[PDB]
RNA sequence: AGCCAGGAUGUUGGCUUAGAAGCAGCCAUCAUUUAAAGAAAGCGUAAUAGCUCACUGGUCGAGUCGGCCUGCGCGGAAGAU
């Protein structure tokens, strides 16, 4: 990746690439199509897992066919189905009420280590603790 | 450690003090223990730059006078009513 | 800016790795974007770990302050910018091959690749320093040449 | 124009010059700024 | 001082509001990736968006900044034969 056009990343399904009130029309219509995101984007959604939010980017210009392209999932988003509380606060950021996991926040930053700057697999893991700490989090390390 | 430099006083008074005070020099004494008391002149702004600084007040002083360090501190300081300016300081030996 | 118990910070990392370090290449980074040191990012990241540093030092007392112990020829690729790519664990791997392949799809330039200090020229682009570890490619031509 | 006595830097962008024996507030953002002292 | 770059994330902080996403307010004014990036100084809006700014990295390559003391001057300063 050197150069970049269009893109319009929104949480999707990858259960049935078919939806109307979230995006449906609005996920492709200044020249991208609908009919070639559930031919190829499904394709490729059935070698991994279907069901979670999962961005995706379509290289779309003028010349009608695009080229579908994939992305990676929140890591702030990682901390609800990978840790405990969903919400990740509940009331408002003054009482630290939410926690983590000590054997966790390392191998869910491992997964998502295609976007990540750090040289060091360890060092990816740094930037997790803020992320991981938004509202104060106190893990039980 | 603050080095003052003066020179003693040939002629004391109202005049002579005012004219010291004009050409950029203000009166200034020393008294304390056995010996008499000196009277001296100082350059002005060398002086109240030092003073400034509140470590001038509180340390022993140095004033040379005739190649002759006397060691005195600042008891206390006559300033002009309405500027930055000092008329008269009183030393006492230490 | 700090005062003098940080700039030399940068040129201890900088005297370290221009002295314990290998073949280095150049990037002059007039207008770094985000995606060009990234692509980098990547590229270093796959020699060993985070040993393949380039920061944007190009001052005279920055990155030319430690030219004075190791690499004493650095004072002509000292002006404008000049990200040095000093290594460490290794030789010259495809740091400059990686880098001309890199430089070669407009991320902005490298001074027509100034080069660090390694043999005894200046801008050389060479390809020779690629295979350094192959040693299965003299077992391909044995069971082809005994029936004849 | 505003001609007063006392003229000022209203703001960041306003700057004092003087012409032809008038001091005189010009500023590039805001027109209403633009000052000169009478 | 100009000039070239960035000017991010949690985040659109929550509310009360019609809406409030730095910018109606009321309030907290914290933390992250750290070179540096204000829960935001101005413009801008339906509100977002968008356009600047703060600080910082580069270029450049010698002086520069704004207080104090005092001298002389400038404006403030329109009248009737």
């Amino acid at each position: 990746a050197k150069k970049v056009q269009a893109y319009v990343k929104l949480q999707v399904a990858a259960g049935m690439a078919n939806p109307s009130p979230p995006v449906g029309p609005a996920l492709g219509q200044q020249g991208v199509n609908i009919m070639e995101f559930c031919k190829a984007f499904n394709a490729k959604t059935d070698s991994i897992e279907k069901g979670l939010p999962i961005p995706v980017v379509i290289t779309v210009y003028a010349d009608r066919s695009f080229t579908f392209v994939t992305k990676t999932p929140p890591a702030a988003v990682l901390l609800k189905k990978a840790a405990g509380i969903k919400s990740g606060s509940g009331k408002p950021n003054k009482d630290k009420v939410g926690k983590i996991s000590r054997a966790q926040l390392q191998e869910i930053a491992q997964t998502k280590a295609a976007d990540m700057t750090g040289a060091d697999i360890e060092a990816m893991t740094r930037s997790i603790e803020g992320t991981a700490r938004s509202m104060g989090l106190v893990v039980e390390d | 450690m603050f080095t003052i430099n003066a020179e003693v006083r040939k002629e004391q008074g109202k005049g002579a003090s005012r004219r010291l005070r004009a050409a950029n020099k203000f009166p200034a004494i020393i008294y304390g223990g056995k010996e008499a008391p000196l009277a001296i002149e100082l350059d002005h702004d060398k002086v109240m730059n030092m003073q400034a600084k509140a470590e001038f007040y509180s340390e022993v002083l140095t004033i040379v006078v005739d190649g002759k360090e006397i060691k005195v501190k600042a008891q206390d300081v006559q300033r002009h009513p309405y500027k930055p300016k000092l008329q008269h300081i009183d030393f006492v030996r230490a | 800016m700090a005062l003098n118990l940080q700039d030399k910070q940068a040129i201890v990392a900088e005297v370290s790795e221009v002295a314990k370090g290998a073949l280095s290449a150049v990037v002059a980074d007039s207008r770094g974007v985000t995606v060009d040191k990234m692509t980098e990012l990547r590229k270093a990241g796959r020699e060993a770990g985070v040993y393949m540093r380039v920061v944007r030092n190009t001052l005279l007392r920055r990155a030319v302050e430690g030219t004075p112990f190791e690499c004493l020829k650095d004072a002509f690729v000292g002006p404008t910018l000049i990200a040095y790519s000093m290594e460490h664990p290794g030789a010259a791997a495809r740091l400059f091959k990686e880098f001309a392949k890199a430089n070669a799809k407009f991320e902005v330039k490298a001074a027509a690749f100034e080069g660090e200090l390694i043999p005894a020229s200046q801008i050389d682009r060479l390809a020779t320093l690629p295979t350094y570890e192959e040693a299965i490619a003299r077992l391909m031509a044995t069971m082809k040449e005994a029936s004849a | 124009m505003k001609v007063r006595a006392s003229v000022k830097k209203l703001c960041r962008n306003c700057k004092i010059v003087k012409r032809d024996g008038v001091i005189r507030v010009i500023c590039s953002a805001e027109p209403k700024h633009k000052q000169r002292q009478g």
